[PDB]
RNA sequence: UCGGGUUCAGAUCCCCGAAUCUUGGAAAGCGUCGCGGUUCCGGCGGCGU
RNA sequence: AACGCAGCUAGCUGCGAGAAUUAAUGUGAAUUGCAGGACACAUUGAUCAUCGACACUU
């Protein structure tokens, strides 16, 4: 003992083996691509947007983030997405503005979902 | 064609994850609908839309349960949802085994004097 | 992380361009003088800085 | 306790992203303000009630 104070000795730990799993089955996802997008926004500042700027305009879900957003507009509509700015609108929705890629054009693929 | 429970309980389980896609898909273009002009006939597809994916998912739901309560159904150890409920308190109570458990002392109690029927002539 | 544009309402956040004395830089912007168009052209030029 | 959920919906009420309800059983042609949707009503089903299955955001 080179040392005056006593420290507790590091002892053996075991990972936890449980005898039976305490959920069920896991927990569904609920929180899916369809619920990233409830609804795409058609006010006359937004169409501004998908003509002048290749964006689009989306209500989203308040709890996705910006990588959630992204990933979900691309499955959804297999379009490729540059960047997403996101705001809380005063009435509580969060408002998503997804630019496409510029070989994609806002145009053509808002036709697809008919509201272009 | 209109979804009804009990045609979906023999079918199978990957194509019910098709067919939840594909209502899911039919929603996603009903609230299409409903921001742009929207005919009266497409605005009362919402709610019934909405309600086959509850009917869908209950199935998936109530079909997933039952393969954990048959392969739970004789282990040792069940998971916290698959046990009884109740209440906390009837939980905690003992099991029908243990309170009809008696000391050797009772035993040799009751069966020496039995209770007995009678009648007093009056 | 700055410059210039952009809305009816947002800009160091959107778009463009640059990044983390000269290159930037005159192409921009700003003054004036004109030509097109009249809910379309958000299109053109001339001088000067 | 908060926040959300109705085709048109603020409150009350009900409900919990399956959100004015899912399943099942009973019942048996409605709901209703408007529209739409329904509706062989067993080759089995609107509404309501019951409620034991499932689900139940912070």
């Amino acid at each position: 003992r080179t040392s005056p104070t006593f420290r507790r000795p590091k002892t053996l730990r075991l990972r936890r083996q449980p005898k039976y799993p305490r959920k069920s089955a896991p927990r569904r996802n609920k929180l899916d691509h369809y619920a990233i997008i409830k609804f795409p926004l058609t006010t006359e500042s937004a169409m501004k947007k998908i003509e002048d700027n290749n964006t689009l305009v989306f209500i989203v879900d308040v709890k996705a983030n910006k990588h959630q957003i992204k990933q979900a507009v691309k499955k959804l509509y297999d379009i490729d997405v540059a960047k997403v700015n996101t705001l809380i609108r005063p009435d509580g929705e969060k408002k998503a503005y997804v630019r496409l890629a510029p070989d994609y054009d806002a145009l053509d693929v808002a036709n697809k979902i008919g509201i272009i | 064609a209109k979804i009804k429970a009990r045609d979906l309980r023999g079918k199978k389980k990957e194509e019910l994850l098709k067919q939840l896609d594909d209502l899911k898909v039919e929603l996603s273009q009903l609230r299409v609908a409903k921001v742009t002009g929207g005919a009266a006939s497409k605005l009362s597809k919402i709610r019934v839309v909405r309600k086959s994916i509850a009917r869908v998912l209950t199935v998936i739901n109530q079909t997933q349960k039952e393969n954990l309560r048959k392969f739970y159904k004789g282990k040792k150890y069940k998971p916290l949802d698959l046990r009884p409920k109740k209440t906390r308190a009837m939980r905690r109570r003992l099991n029908k085994h243990e309170e009809n458990l008696k000391t050797k002392k009772q035993q040799r109690k009751e069966r020496l004097y039995p209770l007995r029927k009678y009648a007093v002539k009056a």
